[PDB]
RNA sequence: UUCAAGAGGGCGUGAAACCGUUAAGAGGUAAACGGGUGGGGUCCGCGCAGUCCGCCCGGAGGAUUCAACCCGGCGGCGGG
RNA sequence: GGGGACCGUCCCCCGACCGGCGACCGGCCGCCGCCGGGCGCAUUUCCACCGCGGCGGUGCGCCGCGACCGGCUCCGGGACG
RNA sequence: CGGCGACGUCGGCUACCCACCCGACCCGUCUUGAAACACGGACCAAGGAGUCUAACACGUGCGCGAGUCGGGGGCUCGCAC
RNA sequence: CCCCGCGGACGCUACGCCGCGACGAGUAGGAGGGCCGCUGCGGUGAGCCUUGAAGCCUAGGGCGCGGGCCCGGGUGGAGC
């Protein structure tokens, strides 16, 4: 509790949580959510190919 | 190679890597063996159990050369005589045997570890083992002492 | 072989130059005179070396034959080529990549052409 | 001057030293790296007649 | 005029100064050449502000610009012509300076090469 | 400032061999190419024995190798040992074998080949199963070294069977306290 | 110092050293059909840091 | 005299500490130091009308010979 | 004690088949390339000069200015729900 | 896209001297703690301190491998090496 | 079935070169690298040198994070 702020983000918040500063751990790397396909490789089996699906 | 060693990169470094506290001082602790039933007596008693104290009899002016008594195992038996030896018992159709003598070879004793190929043979020796002895008959095989 | 020849000479060798961070190889048919395995001079069944003509003009073409890689004394086929340098280089393209003569020099023997007939011509005032 | 100035080598590592370098000046790269300017010997595994 | 390099890229220099011992302002007997500071209480070494600064890898030059002369080609010690044309197709990067050793009557002969070959000297009027 | 440690972050592996050897060093070289351009497991676990040191490249004796090869479904596969293949006078019939290994002692090289085997270099093996397949791979025992003997527990403590280390075996030596009731304790 | 079918007659004991490698020709070995046959297509792009617009 | 006494009988070279003189600069917080600039000065830059070179176009001149064929030589590759 | 026989490795040969001419080499052919000499003697080829020529590359002796594009950032207007 | 260029200027953040602003206590050492009213240090030069032997242990490299090792001795023109 | 063009940059010291991501305090202490430095030996540089070696001096030009190094000028006089 003293060492953390914490609260109920809204829809805008994720959204430009995700885009502005989304990266993904992409074999262990930090690597930048410029293209789709970066999402659709680590996460399709998921059903999750594109942002708004991880937004979603 | 003096160039190889730590003297040379332990230049510039006051302690020389042996400390500031404790520094290298001649011979704290005692010298050689010192204390070994008291200050370093866990040393001793951890990695040398036995160290101290007498067993067993003293015997006065031993001599290594009448205990002398080689031994050979049955595994390592057909190598003392030549790879031709052993093919040609095998393919004769009589009932000869090939004498190994292991004197010769300069082994006294005939241990019983391994097995035999399905071979008869007659080995010499000084002394068999039991089960050496139980072995060379189960090939058909025998055992006569030399002196 | 060449890749055995080159584990031994790659650090140790007479022609080896190694100054200011940079290292250079002087044997005699090295273009660019680097220590490579690919531009070594000596270690190759087949090599191409571009040196200048005996007199102040023209430039020396001398390759390897296949035959005596034993016999260095006859190991080295040496041809001149004294015209202008337009035709100078299309007599070592073609040598080089018509032969299929190692290709992978083609440029390297070129470009060691032109810096010898640039050489060549006299200097300006 | 007891400083152990000799070594001892196995014997069959020398003869295995002396093989190297048999094999190795029979080779044109080796023997040219070695700076030798052997740029005009009819052959390397170079052999003469008994007479000499 | 001289002789081009190939390309001239800006040369950044993370310093400009030298690294000089620390103490070495105060006493002769100490040396300008940088050795690290070890003494226990030594305010150098641990780094307190407005002390003489230690050497360490951050300030190492860019790979592309190290070793670059101001002129944009990187030396070559020669002692010959025959060590003067390894440069030869090394013309527009390496230039060539002649060592210190070399005699004015040698060091002549070196220079009418290199002109020849369109390397660079970086002493080329030095003995006369 | 972020919140790791940093004493791990350095893996102690082999990332090439120490040794100075050129044919070793070539045929890391061809083994290199194999393990990076082909999706076959077999050709990284060769790559990196190449890499150890002698002591985890034990010798694998003539007969450890015959009785894994005599193992069912192994016929007529290639035994791989990136190490010494050494003669095992204790065995009287050798069968034929293929057999890839970094180094063959004299003796047992004419053993195998007597029987009608054959032995291949690592480089014969790459042409013959560029991806390793119909190999056996074997290791000789890495733990059978006299150093093994010694490790494990102190040999003064209960319930360790660790052998110490003394100049000489003899009832003098390091048998009475310690070692027998009789004399203070026993452990 | 012998063949490597004869032992060295003027030795009593000794052979030559045997390779640990037949063929150290390493271009001709990887340019053989048999190592191409089972490589995998090379991966020659580059794939340089993206700029995060 | 000597090549040289800026080698002159404890004389090859001739450092530092320290001192004299000359030149420049400065000076009430002991000097000295790190970072940042500014001023001055000694030098460096063949600085001082500022690159080179590939192709093509145009102009004005020379030289063979350009290609293709013939002869000879030498190489590379393939051949039941 | 010799001398023999046998066995294991050898040896140089008399010969055939087997895989290939290989990184062990030659002769013949075939293709290609280079060089030398002829011929080709000019809408070809090559050499040097000039244009304050064009296209590319590198880079401007020094001191400066502008423009648009992109990244990061701090702000300001306007409008909608 | 502009300006300026030889006896006066152009560039040289390095290097010499000076000025200003900010920062800045003297090192070494023992110590929980040194700028210390804790010790050593006036200055400069040259010298100056983990070495060698033996014995173990483990790791690594090399050769051979159920073996391994000639180190003592002997044989090789007795010796430039 | 490339051919009006017969042509097409660089590379790969594989102990090399290239890409991406994260990270960077340190006494005692440990390890790695050192194209840091000194002296001598085996090789090698058809190395350097009285047309000037070593050493020393230097408001001279530079290189390296650094240990240090190269070059100019002077002195010096036989080696490096
Ligand atoms: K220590
Ligand atoms: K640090
Ligand atoms: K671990
Ligand atoms: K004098
Ligand atoms: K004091
Ligand atoms: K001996
Ligand atoms: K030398
Ligand atoms: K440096
Ligand atoms: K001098
Ligand atoms: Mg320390
Ligand atoms: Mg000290
Ligand atoms: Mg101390
Ligand atoms: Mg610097
Ligand atoms: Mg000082
Ligand atoms: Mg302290
Ligand atoms: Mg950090
Ligand atoms: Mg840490
Ligand atoms: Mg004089
Ligand atoms: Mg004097
Ligand atoms: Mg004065
Ligand atoms: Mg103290
Ligand atoms: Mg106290
Ligand atoms: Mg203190
Ligand atoms: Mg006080
Ligand atoms: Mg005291
Ligand atoms: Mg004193
Ligand atoms: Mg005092
Ligand atoms: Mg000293
Ligand atoms: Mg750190």
């Amino acid at each position: 509790e003293p060492y953390i702020a914490w609260g109920y983000p809204n829809l805008k918040s994720v959204n430009e949580l995700i885009y502005k500063r989304g990266y993904g751990k992409i074999n262990k790397k930090r690597i930048a959510l410029t293209d789709n396909a970066l999402i659709a490789r680590s996460l399709g089996k998921y059903g999750i190919i594109c942002m708004e699906d991880l937004i979603h | 190679p003096s160039r190889l060693r730590k003297t040379r990169k332990l230049r510039g470094h006051v302690s020389h890597g042996h400390g500031r506290i404790g520094k290298h001082r001649k011979h704290p602790g005692g010298r050689g063996n010192a204390g070994g039933l008291h200050h370093h007596r866990i040393n001793f008693d951890k990695y040398h159990p036995g160290y101290f104290g007498k067993v067993g009899m003293k015997h006065y002016h031993l001599k290594r050369n009448q205990s002398f008594c080689p031994t050979v195992n049955l595994d390592k038996l057909w190598t003392l005589v030549s790879e031709q030896t052993r093919v040609n018992a095998a393919k004769n159709k009589t009932g000869a045997a090939p004498i190994i003598d292991v004197v010769r070879s300069g082994y006294y004793k005939v241990l019983g570890k391994g097995k035999l190929p399905k071979q008869p043979v007659i080995v010499k020796a000084k002394f068999f083992s039991r089960r050496a002895e139980e072995k060379i008959k189960s090939v058909g095989g025998a055992c006569v002492l030399v002196a | 072989s060449a890749h055995l020849q080159w584990m031994v000479v790659r650090n140790c060798s007479s022609f080896l130059i190694k100054r200011n961070k940079q290292t250079y190889s002087t044997e005699p048919n090295n273009l660019k005179a680097r220590n490579s395995f690919r531009y070594n001079g000596l270690i190759h069944r087949k090599t191409v070396g571009v040196e200048p003509a005996a007199d102040g003009k023209g430039v020396v073409v001398v390759i390897k034959r296949r035959s005596g890689q034993r016999k260095p004394a006859t190991s080295y086929v040496r041809t001149t080529i004294n015209k202008n340098a337009r035709a100078t280089l299309s007599s070592i393209r073609h040598m080089i990549r018509k032969n299929k003569y190692r290709p992978d020099l083609r440029m390297a023997a070129i470009r060691r052409a032109s810096a010898i007939l640039r050489s060549q011509k006299p200097v300006m005032v | 001057t007891w400083r152990r100035w000799h070594r001892r080598v196995n014997t069959t590592q020398k003869r295995y030293a002396i093989c190297s370098a048999l094999a190795a000046s029979a080779l044109p790269a080796l023997v040219m790296s070695k700076g030798h300017r052997i740029e005009e010997v009819p052959e390397l595994p170079l052999v003469v007649e008994d007479k000499v | 005029a001289a002789l081009r390099p190939l390309v001239k890229p800006k040369i950044v220099k993370k310093r400009t100064k030298k690294f000089i011992r620390h103490q070495s302002d105060r006493y002769v007997k100490i040396k300008r050449n940088w050795r690290k500071p070890r003494g226990i209480d030594n305010r150098v070494r641990r780094r307190f502000k407005g002390q003489i600064l230690m050497p360490n890898i951050g300030y190492g030059s860019n790979k592309k610009t190290k070793h670059m002369l101001p002129s944009g080609f990187r030396k070559f010690l020669v002692h010959n012509v025959k060590e003067l044309e390894v440069l030869l197709m090394c013309n527009k990067s390496y230039c060539a300076e002649i060592a210190h050793n070399v005699s004015s009557k040698n060091r002549k002969a070196i220079v009418e090469r290199a002109a020849q070959l369109a390397i660079r000297v970086t002493n080329p009027n030095a003995r006369l | 400032g972020v919140d790791i440690r940093h004493n791990k972050d350095r893996k102690v592996r082999r990332k090439e061999p120490k040794s100075q050897d050129i044919y070793l060093r070539l045929l890391v070289k061809l083994y290199r190419f194999l393990a990076r351009r082909t999706n076959s497991t077999f050709n990284q676990v060769v790559l990196k024995r190449l890499f150890m040191s002698r002591t985890n490249r034990p010798p694998l004796s003539l007969s450890r190798m015959i009785r894994k090869m005599k193992l069912p479904g192994r016929e007529n596969k290639t035994a791989v040992v990136v190490g010494t293949i050494t003669d095992d006078v204790r065995v009287q019939e050798v069968p034929k074998l293929k057999v890839c290994a970094l180094r063959v002692t004299s003796r047992a090289r004419s053993r195998i080949l007597r029987a009608g085997g054959k032995i291949l270099t690592f480089d014969q093996l790459a042409l013959d199963s560029p991806k390793g397949c119909g190999t056996v791979l074997l290791s000789g025992p890495r733990k059978g070294r006299e150093v093994y003997r010694h490790f494990g527990k102190a040999p003064g403590t209960p319930h360790s069977h660790t052998k110490p280390y003394v100049r000489s075996k003899g009832r003098k030596f390091e048998r009475a306290r310690g070692r027998r009731a009789s004399r203070g304790y026993k452990n | 110092y012998g063949t490597w079918r004869k032992a060295a007659s003027l030795k009593s004991n000794y052979n030559l050293p045997m390779h640990k490698m037949i063929n150290t020709d390493l271009s001709r070995i990887l340019k053989s059909p048999e190592i191409q046959r089972a490589l995998r297509a090379p991966r020659k792009k580059i794939h340089r840091r993206v700029l995060k617009k």
